[PDB]
């Protein structure tokens, strides 16, 4: 049918080394003020037909969503690369959805299905791309007011890996928050939580874990220092099961019943020394000190569901957590030590900042299943430091960085840097570098460190760059570069015009797509596409794989 | 030696937003509830106390590295929080800040990933919420004889 509607959309057209020839021609339908759709035939040439982008918009009083359907029904080149199965269809289901009905009821959706792992890689869109490795599929319904939340969600996860698909699910989780602030000197915060793990071999073991965390914090303040103690109570239970098999393959002694309970002394102390310089400005100094003390329980009876190493961010030093969720809680026994420093103007306005951090060691942190391979065996001292840094010279360019190093690894871990000039919207230039070391994949990401596809770590520089040549015309362009392997993973360029109305918008992009097998090693597969079409808003910035972000 | 350090007029304050249990709601107002803000409503005749308004914010998490296989390293969430303080009288004050974090992704542990994802984001609507009371000298300094 589809009428009472605004009418067909400006077609635009493609040519990709994967598609060929691609020419979409949109046609919008408002079917009310409050939700619409959209039907999109999109011709591809070497696919040998047309998908169908079909979208479709709501906005309710529970909530604003969003829902997709790409469908195609047969596939050649799939079906060549793909000849076990006489079905050659390929598709892509998508729903969205955030409403917060009441200020106190929260509904929110984020759900991706495809019908093949191959799918992002080939088809690109907005809900996904060939950089990603996974598609999530997440739902949740909760209360929330002031002083408690109750919260139960669903959580699943369709890894892009023939070979390796095997991923954990949480159905359901449960989540419970209790809030009181003036229980005499002390605020508490109560925290609850059931899980019920699943995954999608059968041969892993299922779990149903309860968790039971009590936190009283007293806090101390005056006018130069802050001193915050925290006593913190982990209270655990697992009941496993289908544990036979996994404890056969693997050398693991997982029971069907396991209990656990750690306590947790933490103490905050801050201060902050004030510095008057030049021309009105003003810098200061803030020192922070902190211990944590967990003691150690053997959990290697314990399976592992949502738990995995963390980065220290300069306040990631001072997080109470070494491992994500509740199924690897590590020993503690830590002295936190931390130094930022600040600047200000005449007008109060901050500039510039640094930040620089350091931890140390009494004992090892362990958790009764460290199979993390470290490249040597330091287990006490100043192991891991960190520092972030900010600089705004003044309202147009900017500057921020931050680096992670650790002793254990005996090279820095993590590395970003970014500078920018930022006009506005038409007028900027960007050049970043990003850095992870061999030993920190080695250390974090025990699979990739074999394969030459994530073995040598990342040290990545790239430019961004929009600027207009001509006064009606407008460029922009991005280029990524790999300094290991002296290649490029990503570059763009792109030219726009507005000439009356509606303007017009050529295109090019070449990325990085896949791994080629089969060679002298290993090769990295590239993909080219130029693209046309023909309501003031710079899109190019953020189609790439490597999207910009303005850094300020 | 070298002096020692919100001001005085901000020691009492309205909190407003549209999302009020919300999770920078309930950040800002337990950060300033730590700095000793006093927070009342906006049924008082409230003519003196100023406000402290919550506009919106956002999250964007975009590749930020790519392996040499094309699929993401690490991830790069960027969030941006928009408010504005309201002295009655004197017009309306807009502040903008932003916040950017990454962590490196990892598809066998995706379940894991998004517990992380989880609690980074957490930690980034507090840490904007202290880049949102740092500001507020700046915003009381603009308001001279003009
Ligand atoms: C298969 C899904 C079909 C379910 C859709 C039924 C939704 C009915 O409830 C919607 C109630 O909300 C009414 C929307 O009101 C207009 C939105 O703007 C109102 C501003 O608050
Ligand atoms: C020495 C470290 C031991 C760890 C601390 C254990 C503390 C055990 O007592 C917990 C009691 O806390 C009660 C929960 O607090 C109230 C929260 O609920 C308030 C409802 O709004
Ligand atoms: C509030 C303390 C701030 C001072 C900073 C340094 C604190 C270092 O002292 C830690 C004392 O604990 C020593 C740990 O002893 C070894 C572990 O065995 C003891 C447990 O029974």
């Amino acid at each position: 049918g589809d009428k009472r509607r605004s009418g067909f959309l400006i077609p635009n057209a493609k040519y990709s080394t994967k598609n060929g020839v691609e020419f979409s021609l949109p046609y919008y339908w408002n079917i009310a003020p409050n939700f619409d759709a959209t039907i999109t035939p999109h011709y591809m040439n070497k696919r040998g037909g047309v998908m169908w982008e079909n979208e479709f918009r709501y906005l309710t009083q529970l909530g604003s969503g969003l829902t997709e359907f790409d469908y195609l029904p047969s596939d050649k080149v799939y079906e060549d690369d793909h000849s076990s199965d006489s079905n050659s269809r390929r598709w892509l289901f998508y729903w969205n959805h955030s409403g917060v009905i009441d200020q106190v009821w929260r509904l929110n959706a984020d759900y991706t299905k495809v019908s093949d792992p191959d799918y992002f890689n080939d088809f690109s869109s907005k809900y996904g791309s060939s950089t990603d490795g996974y598609a999530t599929q997440k739902f949740s319904a909760g209360y929330v007011n002031q002083n408690f939340d109750a919260t139960v969600s669903t959580k699943q996860f369709q890894v892009f890996d023939r070979e390796s698909s095997n991923s954990y699910s949480a159905e359901p989780q449960l989540d419970v928050n209790y809030y009181q602030n003036d229980v005499g000197p002390f605020d508490t915060h109560l925290y609850g939580q059931v899980a019920h793990f699943v995954n999608s071999n059968n041969n892993m073991p299922e779990a149903t874990r309860v968790h039971f965390e009590p936190t009283i914090n007293l806090p101390l303040s005056n006018g130069w220092g802050s001193l915050n103690t925290e006593a913190k109570l982990l209270a655990t239970h697992y009941q496993q099961s289908n544990l036979d098999k996994y404890n056969a393959a693997n050398g693991t002694d997982y029971k069907e019943s396991v209990s656990r309970v750690m306590p947790q002394f933490k103490v905050d102390g801050k201060m902050v020394f004030e510095r008057d310089l030049q021309e009105g400005f003003t810098q200061t100094l803030e020192p922070r000190v902190q211990y944590l003390y967990v003691p150690y329980r053997d959990q290697s009876e314990i399976g592992n569901y949502d738990s995995t190493l963390l980065q220290s961010d300069y306040t990631g030093l001072f997080r109470d957590r070494t491992y994500s969720g509740l199924d690897r809680i590590a020993s503690a026994n830590q002295v936190t030590t931390g130094l930022t420093s600040r600047v200000y103007d005449a007008a109060a306005v901050e500039r510039f900042n640094i930040s620089v951090g350091q931890i140390y060691y009494f004992t090892e942190s362990r958790t009764g299943d460290d199979n993390i391979n470290w490249e040597n065996n330091d287990t006490t001292g100043s192991l891991v430091w960190a520092g972030d840094t900010y600089w705004r010279i003044a309202d147009e360019w900017g500057l921020r960085g931050g680096i992670q190093y650790d002793t254990r690894l005996d090279n820095v871990a993590t590395g970003n840097g970014t500078i920018e000039y930022r006009r506005d919207e038409n007028r900027l230039v960007q050049l970043n570098y990003r850095y992870a070391s061999p030993e920190y994949i080695q250390a974090t990401l025990p699979s990739y460190s074999t394969a030459a596809q994530y073995k040598q770590g990342i040290s990545q520089v790239g430019m961004t760059a929009s600027w207009p040549i001509v006064d009606r015309w407008s460029v922009v362009g991005a280029y990524y570069y790999d300094t290991n392997t002296r290649k490029a993973a990503n570059q763009m360029l792109g030219v726009q015009y507005n000439s009356c109305c509606y303007a017009i918008r050529l295109g090019y992009e070449r990325k990085v797509n896949g791994w080629n097998s089969n060679d002298n090693g290993g090769e990295s597969k590239y993909d080219n596409t130029f693209g046309i079409n023909i309501l003031g808003t710079q899109q190019m910035l953020r189609s790439n794989i490597l999207p910009y972000q303005s850094s300020l | 030696g070298w002096h020692l350090r919100v001001p005085t007029t901000m020691k009492t304050m309205i909190l407003q937003s549209s999302d009020p249990n919300g999770p920078l709601s309930r950040a800002v107002r337990n950060q300033l509830r730590l700095n000793g803000v006093d927070l009342i409503d906006a049924s008082t005749l409230r003519k003196d106390v100023p406000s402290l308004r919550l506009d919106g914010s956002s999250i964007q998490k975009d590749t930020a590295s790519v392996f040499q296989d094309g699929r993401t390293a690490e991830y790069q969430m960027v969030m941006t929080v928009h408010a504005s303080v309201l002295i009655p009288g004197h017009d309306i004050y807009p502040i903008t800040t932003k916040v950017y974090r990454s962590f490196f992704d990892n598809p066998q542990a995706a379940l894991a990933k998004d517990a992380e994802q989880d609690m980074i984001i957490q930690e980034m609507y507090d840490k904007a919420a202290e880049q949102l009371i740092r500001k507020l000298p700046s915003v009381q300094v603009a308001d001279v004889e003009a």
